[PDB]
């Protein structure tokens, strides 16, 4: 009859063959990943071209199915998510061009070396040979000197290119009626639908502002902390009141700052919490190690991994004879195929990502049920933070002892505390204001309301103003410091990192408000009930199916990024270091010279 | 008056897709369905009449045994009443159906790695089927009523679909052997004996 039995009978016909195309592909980028050699390589070309090729296709048609007449909101948003041509809005060329200059940005990341310039000869890369030098490697003029080659070269290397890239994104988002690649990104909280569950393409800018001077306060503080004991290092450089230089921080560029964390961590007499030589004097292995974390979800109530699992995934690295990637990742080919992608040597830290990891799974086998198009997390925020509230739930000192893998003694004392949440502090209010600011400068760029000619003058301006980082030197802008970044020149929505960090503590909160919790929020568990995981559960199995106000509303009441509960998880830390801070001066200027001599 | 092909019926190497199930009448068994009931291997043993003991006391007049091949989570469409993706696109029991639906989640024969593409199932079709009444067309399905003369185009699609079998999926999309069982009993004279 009208044009909604169409589409409702084209949606079946595109379901029931995308799964098993996907599938394929999918499969064929697995067998790479673990087993890579050339056969397996060149068996990835083929599978790929296939899906994209049926995309295409696919979607080419259906565009005759205007919307207008689409009663039902399922299929309205299904349609609404297939009439994407991704690039294809360009012509041939154009989209030649992009795929091109993509994988000049790919490649040379993965290349780039730098040879010191006392030591002609230790010529080192980007990964593991850059980034043990800016991690420990306390001297100042080396770090100083690796920061500033790595920048140099991959400025000089990258500047013009995605000087076009932003040219080329731009004209592709302006073909599918988006102001700019910005607005294309943004686009992706673009959920509407309902009473007041609308939620604009644009307020989420309003909501970041909202959100982010609310946090302000705790991070100021910490930077003022972290800064008195990394002058007592350097009490030649850093400075008293400006803001502490760029290359002394923790990681390559400081996103992260758990790498900063002797040299200024509280108190160093009491024992920071591990059980590393715990079950290494226990003789646990991956495969116990992934055994507890699935014996934690089915104790919450979420489902009971399956057995298809065990014997498909990569729990450890194999005998030998592969080349393995060795980076941890959860695929779900689809199917019911569910496999865990890792090397794992028993630690502490493998002993959380897995938790992450399976976290990541659970997610993804509970909404194997939507239609295939609605089959991604309620936004592209929800799933790196639904497998990391199971993380920050696995670190309190109640789990590890429940299992009685530390001493069944230990006393929780304050000062335990105060370590622990500045432990976890330093990673995740260190990430926020550099996440913030590199997500309002590309977008600020994109957008073209600063000029090509200038770049990293307001983008090195804004470091300094709204995460309090200063560079060491005044680069001219023959470089491109921020595309060094391995998120930036690779195509990722970053703001990701983002919401999620606020979403996982409200998340938080939430389940402990229905688990019949009373203590402070950080030494909280969740296991050993029930109402604590269906509650989870309700929102869990919905993918984008629901605008994702209405599924994130399903938990935690509230509509919006409404960081109440994160400055609430902070709370002691927030105390003491106010506590550590009478005497000192909360705040920042700009007036520090690299050399004004 | 002797022992009728059941296990001949089960040990079959060839199972034909869900929309052209074959079926193979048998007739004067002396038949023991409990060295059947007693399997405990199958997936699945809803019988929807009597229990297995007065199965095996009792002799009916004739049966019918049907075979085919189907996803996981589709032992559950094959039943007195249930609708779904095929569940009345190609077998769709009657309501007051007196037989027995067995069904053994065999991965490792049926599906071969790379794909077992041999297995078609019929998608979207014009109306609902009817009891035991099999569907072996092929014609082209018409979405709206432009004409397409016999060619899969825009808004005309190809009713039989394969879902590619492989020995890496879930415990729910991996080839479920299904056979049921339809008794009858009538005004002749009962014939298959137990
Ligand atoms: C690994 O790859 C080789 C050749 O690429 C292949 O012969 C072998 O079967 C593969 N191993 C597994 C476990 O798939
Ligand atoms: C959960 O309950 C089991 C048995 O009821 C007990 O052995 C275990 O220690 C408990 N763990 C937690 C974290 O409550
Ligand atoms: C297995 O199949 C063969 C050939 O179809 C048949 O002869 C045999 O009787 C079957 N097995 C049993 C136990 O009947």
């Amino acid at each position: 009859s009208l044009t909604e039995e169409n589409a409702k009978t084209f949606l079946n016909n595109f379901n029931q063959e995308a799964e098993d195309l996907s599938y394929q592909s999918s499969l064929a980028s697995w067998n790479y990943n673990t087993n890579i050699t050339e056969e397996n390589a060149q068996k990835m070309s083929e599978a790929a071209a296939k899906w994209s090729a049926f995309y295409e296709e696919q979607s080419k048609t259906a565009q005759s199915f205007s919307l207008q007449e689409i009663q039902t909101p399922i299929i309205k948003r299904q349609l609404q998510a297939l009439q994407q041509s991704g690039s294809s809005a360009l012509s041939a060329d154009k989209n030649k061009q992009l795929n091109t200059i993509l994988n000049t940005m790919s490649t040379i990341y993965s290349t780039g070396k730098v040879c010191n310039p006392k030591n002609p000869q230790e010529c080192l890369l980007l990964e593991p040979g850059l980034d043990e030098i800016m991690a420990t490697s306390t001297d100042y003029n080396s770090r100083l000197w690796a920061w500033e080659g790595w920048r140099a070269e991959v400025g000089k290397q990258l500047r013009p290119l995605y000087e076009e890239y932003v040219v080329l994104k731009n004209e592709m988002a302006r073909a599918n009626n988006y102001n700019d690649y910005g607005d294309y990104w943004r686009g992706d909280y673009e959920a509407e639908g309902a009473d007041g569950y609308n939620y604009n393409r644009g307020q989420l800018i309003e909501d970041v502002e909202h959100t982010f001077a609310e946090i302000k306060p705790l991070y100021e503080h910490l930077h003022a902390y972290v800064r008195r004991k990394l002058m007592d290092t350097y009490p030649s450089y850093i400075s008293p009141t400006g803001c502490l230089p760029a290359h002394l921080l923790g990681d390559m560029w400081g996103r992260f700052w758990t790498n900063l964390y002797p040299l200024t961590v509280p108190f160093a007499q009491k024992p920071n919490i591990d059980v590393t030589d715990a079950m290494m004097n226990q003789g646990w292995d991956a495969e116990r190690i992934f055994k507890e974390a699935e014996k934690f979800f089915v104790s919450v109530g979420l489902p009971h991994m399956t057995q298809g699992f065990w014997a498909n995934s990569m729990l450890t690295d194999e005998a030998d004879g592969r080349k393995v990637v060795c980076h941890p990742t959860a695929w779900d080919l689809g199917h019911g195929d569910f496999r865990i992608k890792m090397c794992t040597k028993v630690t502490m830290d493998n002993f959380l990502t897995a938790h992450h990891e399976m976290g990541h799974i659970q997610y993804d086998m509970a909404y194997a049920r939507q239609p295939f198009l609605l089959r991604n997390g309620a936004n592209e925020g929800f799933h790196e933070a639904v497998g990391e509230i199971m993380s920050l739930s696995a670190a309190t000192p109640k789990h590890l002892k429940s299992i009685g893998l530390l001493p069944s003694d230990f006393q929780e004392d304050s000062e335990t505390e105060i370590n622990f949440l500045l432990k976890q502090a330093l990673t995740i209010v260190g990430t926020l204001p550099f996440t913030y600011m590199l997500e309002k400068w590309r977008w600020m760029v994109f957008r073209g309301e600063i000029p090509k000619e200038q770049w990293m003058k307001k983008w090195w301006e804004m470091k300094r103003e709204i995460v309090g980082v200063v560079e060491p030197l005044p680069h001219d802008e023959t470089y491109c410091d921020p595309a060094s970044l391995f998120h930036v020149s690779n195509d990722y929505s970053f703001i990701r990192y983002y919401t999620r960090t606020i979403y996982q503590f409200q998340f938080q909160e939430a389940l402990c408000q229905a688990a019949k919790y009373n203590g402070s929020l950080h030494k909280c568990d969740i296991s050993n009930s029930t109402e604590a995981g269906q509650k989870l559960l309700k929102m869990l199995s919905l993918g984008n199916s629901e605008p994702w106000t209405k599924a994130l509303e399903n938990v935690v009441g509230a509509r919006n990024m409404d960081v109440k509960p994160l400055l609430n998880y902070f709370q002691p830390l927030f105390d003491w270091l106010k506590e550590q801070n009478r005497n000192s001066f909360v705040g920042w200027n700009t007036e520090w010279s690299p050399y004004a001599d | 008056t002797n022992l009728c092909p059941f296990g001949e019926v089960f040990n079959a190497t060839r199972f034909a897709s869900v929309y052209a199930w074959n079926r193979k009448r048998i007739s004067n068994c002396v038949a023991d369905y409990s060295v059947l009931y007693n399997s405990a291997s199958f997936s699945t043993f809803k019988c929807y009449g009597v229990s297995p003991t007065k199965l095996n006391d009792l002799c009916f007049t004739n049966v019918y045994a049907d075979s085919f091949v189907i996803r996981g989570d589709e032992v559950r469409q094959i039943a007195p009443g249930q609708t779904g993706n095929i569940a009345d696109y190609n077998y769709k029991l009657p309501d007051d159906f007196t037989g027995c639906v067995i069904a053994w989640n065999s991965n490792n024969l049926d599906s071969k790695v790379g794909g077992n593409y041999n297995y078609l199932y019929r998608l979207f079709r014009k109306s609902n089927l009817k009891p035991f009444e099999r569907d072996i067309s092929t014609e082209i399905y018409q979405a709206g009523s432009t004409p397409c003369n016999g060619v899969e185009g825009f808004n005309c699609y190809f009713p039989l679909h394969s879902y590619g079998f492989q020995p890496t999926y879930g415990v729910g999309y991996q080839p479920y052997r299904v056979v049921v069982l339809s008794f009858e009993l009538l005004h002749a004279p009962a014939t298959v004996c137990g």
